[PDB]
């Protein structure tokens, strides 16, 4: 086509979804991790992870107000990828990664998964 | 804006 | 913070929210103008305009899966808009710009009205 | 990915 384009359009997108998630405004579902909640938008997740698509593209999940993880994903990894979600941000550190990228395998989210093998390789 |  | 940042995130999720409401996944939202119908998601649209924004952080009409637009309000228009909401794309064109600043100052669509308001200076 |  012959259309325009406004460059920062997706990340101003972003950072609002970020802001309603902050103020808790239309999120529709909660994540229960080893008994710590997460707020959050379905649609969001499911953006973000092949999981969450699999999820509530389920006739009968597509309707659930509260879904439980599996017992061995980590609180705080969940809360790392969350935030990467909400902002691209991803909070890496020695101390988290090996929690990190075992939940980003959970929740098929491929680039995250790959930025943590490299830097996982990187320190052997 | 830019030509995409 | 120390974080790392996945450049082609947020286009990312934007394209697989455009992705959602091409198969009318998890649209939650009716916007009606002149008889014409559009399905969309309330974040979204709340992300973008700041008409909706303002509409479904009432504490009444957040809860409506219907929302009448002003009747002078063209379709083409609001079309293109959603269109843009959903991609950064705008498919500006002679034959349209004016009813594409009319509907874009309506929703409230800042960086839109600025294009706009240029390219019809440029014209004259 | 870079550094923000
Ligand atoms: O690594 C990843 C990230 C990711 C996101 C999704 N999401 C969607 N895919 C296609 N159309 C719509 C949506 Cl919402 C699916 C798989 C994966 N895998
Ligand atoms: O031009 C524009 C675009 C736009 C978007 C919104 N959205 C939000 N603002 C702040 N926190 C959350 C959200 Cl969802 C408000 C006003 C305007 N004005
Ligand atoms: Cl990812
Ligand atoms: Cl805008």
């Amino acid at each position: 086509d012959s259309c325009i384009q406004f460059t920062r359009h997706a990340s101003d997108v972003l950072l609002n979804l970020n802001r309603l998630r902050s103020r808790d405004i239309l999120t529709d579902v909660v994540i229960v991790v080893s008994r710590e909640q997460f707020r959050a938008h379905k649609t969001v997740l499911m953006a973000c992870s092949g999981l969450f698509y699999s999820i509530f593209t389920d006739q009968l999940k597509c309707n659930l107000s509260v879904i439980n993880l599996d017992p061995e994903i980590n609180p705080e990894g969940f809360c790392i990828l969350l935030d990467f979600m909400y902002t691209s941000r991803l909070n890496l550190r020695e101390g988290n990664i090996m929690a990190v990228m075992a939940t980003a395998m959970y929740l098929q989210m491929e680039h995250v998964v790959d930025t943590c093998r490299k830097f996982i390789k990187a320190s052997e | 804006w830019v030509i995409p």
